[PDB]
């Protein structure tokens, strides 16, 4: 029984899914630069400074993902809002997988 | 134009009395308070919301709580005991504290009033963006228990920032002025100001007769605020996750943070309705945490904390030699004072005496300081 109010929630979730896509692109950009910077170019002290700049930016990505989660965690979806509940959870697990990617990077560089 | 500025430990607020009415100015981000945060990066200085937002990516060169260091010497019991819990570095410059950071690569150091001038430049800039005039005159408030060095350190901070500090006014004096308490007639009136914010709790007794104020006494608890009530809910729901899923979430930072954020928000919801729902999908090991808390449960979790807010009250009255029956006005400031149970406890202390709480308690000090800067201006 599709209701007008669920569209409201599906719109929030779509707006949140597009932000999530921005941070996922940042995360792609980071991994790309990582690959290129670990690829030998610089003296090892200078690489380190480069890798610490990336680390801080992976930290911002992690943070941005958390802020999306925090806002997803403000939603209250009735059981009959099956479409919304599926989208909310798809999105949480997306972010969470992305968060594992971040940790994987952050965990290796700049200690 | 003359503005009133509440220069808070955690957040600041700027008002301007204009068109017969105080307007609490919204910052560039649309918020009526501005975090009292300053962050140093490779490229720039950030103040307010921008500095708070990026405290996880740069906690070391992100400074806050400078109002706990301002006007103090380095071995103040207080500087010593908060240094323990600050990611930024407090150095000793011949017995005066200075915050040390990294800023565009050069290691820089700053007295607390340089950091507090930064926030006052923010608040000043904020008001000028709303007004489209230059802003230079301000009243800045301090706590009643502030000493001469702490009062002068704040005045300095304003002066370094380009403001003309018309006066330094105590925060409860500001709150009392907001409620036209200085306008009442004839006989001398005692005023208890109950200031419960996110992190601190300040009690003040003041006298007002004929619009003339005197601080009678000062009490409080330096580390009791809304943050302690959020933790009581966090503990409650961690124990509940453990009962239903036999999972311990508490070594997962991101799960606890998610929970704690939903806690704080649900707490606010509970000041205005009697039950709060929370849905956190995939909280820990993929398990959804859907729960709900009633206002009575929240109240019970915090029972000792709510009632213990009365020992600075009784203790402020001891110090002021006043019977609880000789307080003529009670005023609530700081956001945690919205909690009904607390408003209730307090009324039930003052044998059912009314309370001044109609002005947003986050806004009341800057409101009063606005009203007074227009008068001094
Ligand atoms: N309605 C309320 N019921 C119980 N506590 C409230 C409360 N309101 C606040 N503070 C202000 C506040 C208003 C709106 C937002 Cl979005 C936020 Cl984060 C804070 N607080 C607490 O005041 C302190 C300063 O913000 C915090 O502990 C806050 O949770
Ligand atoms: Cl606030």
């Amino acid at each position: 029984g599709n209701s007008p109010q669920e569209e409201v929630e599906l719109k929030k979730l779509k707006h949140l899914e597009k932000s999530v896509e921005k941070i996922a692109d940042q995360l792609e950009e980071l991994n790309k630069e990582l690959t290129g910077i670990q690829q030998g170019f610089l003296p090892k002290d200078l690489q380190a400074e480069a890798l610490c700049k990336l680390d801080r930016r992976v930290k911002a990505t992690i943070e941005q993902f958390m802020k999306i989660l925090e806002e997803i965690d403000t939603l209250i979806l009735p059981e009959n809002f099956k479409d919304s509940r599926l989208k909310r959870k798809g999105l949480v697990k997306k972010v969470q997988a992305f968060l594992a990617e971040c940790d994987t990077v952050e965990q290796n560089i700049c200690q | 134009p003359a503005v009133g500025i509440d220069l808070g430990t955690t957040y600041s607020c700027v008002g301007v009395f204009q068109h017969g009415k105080v307007e609490i100015i919204a910052n560039d981000q649309g918020n009526r308070t501005t975090p009292s945060y300053v962050a140093f990066t490779d490229t720039e200085r950030l103040i307010g919301d921008a500095a708070k937002n990026q405290v996880a990516m740069n906690p070391t060169n992100t400074v806050f709580d400078a109002k706990r260091l301002i006007g103090r010497r380095f071995d103040d019991a207080v500087v010593q005991s908060d240094m323990k819990h600050w990611p930024f570095m407090v150095v000793n410059d011949a017995g005066r504290p200075k915050v040390q950071v990294e800023y565009k690569g050069e290691t820089k150091s700053f007295y607390p009033e340089e950091v507090s001038s930064m926030v006052l430049t923010k608040m000043k800039e904020i008001a000028e963006a709303y007004l489209g005039k230059t802003v230079t005159n301000a009243v800045v408030t301090v706590p009643a228990y502030f000493n001469d060095s702490q009062r002068q350190a704040t005045k300095d901070a304003g002066t370094i920032a380009g403001l003309n500090v018309l006066r330094i006014i105590n925060e409860p004096t500001a709150a009392a002025i907001a409620y036209g308490l200085d306008k009442k007639v004839g006989a001398e009136r005692n005023v208890l100001i109950f200031d419960l914010g996110g992190g601190t709790f300040d009690v003040s007794i003041l006298t007002i007769e004929d619009g003339i104020f005197e601080v009678k006494s000062t009490a409080g608890d330096t580390h009791l605020g809304g943050e302690d009530f959020d933790n009581r809910m966090v503990n409650h729901f961690i124990a509940e996750f453990k009962r239903k899923h036999k999972k311990d979430i508490s070594e997962n930072k991101r799960a606890v943070r998610r929970l704690r954020t939903a806690c704080e928000r649900a707490k606010r919801t509970l000041s205005s309705s009697t039950q709060a729902s929370i849905e956190i999908d995939s909280l820990y090991e993929g398990i959804d945490f859907y729960t709900s808390i009633t206002r009575a449960r929240f109240e019970e979790l915090n029972a000792d904390l709510f009632r213990g807010t009365l020992d600075p009250v009784e203790k402020a009255l001891r110090d002021a030699k006043l019977d609880k029956s000789q307080i003529h006005d009670i005023v609530l400031v700081g956001g945690s004072t919205r909690i009904p149970k607390i408003q209730k406890l307090l009324q039930d202390f003052f044998n059912g005496k009314e309370l001044n709480k109609s002005i947003n308690p986050d806004e009341a000090v800057a409101y009063g300081a606005a009203v007074q800067a227009a008068i001094l201006s």
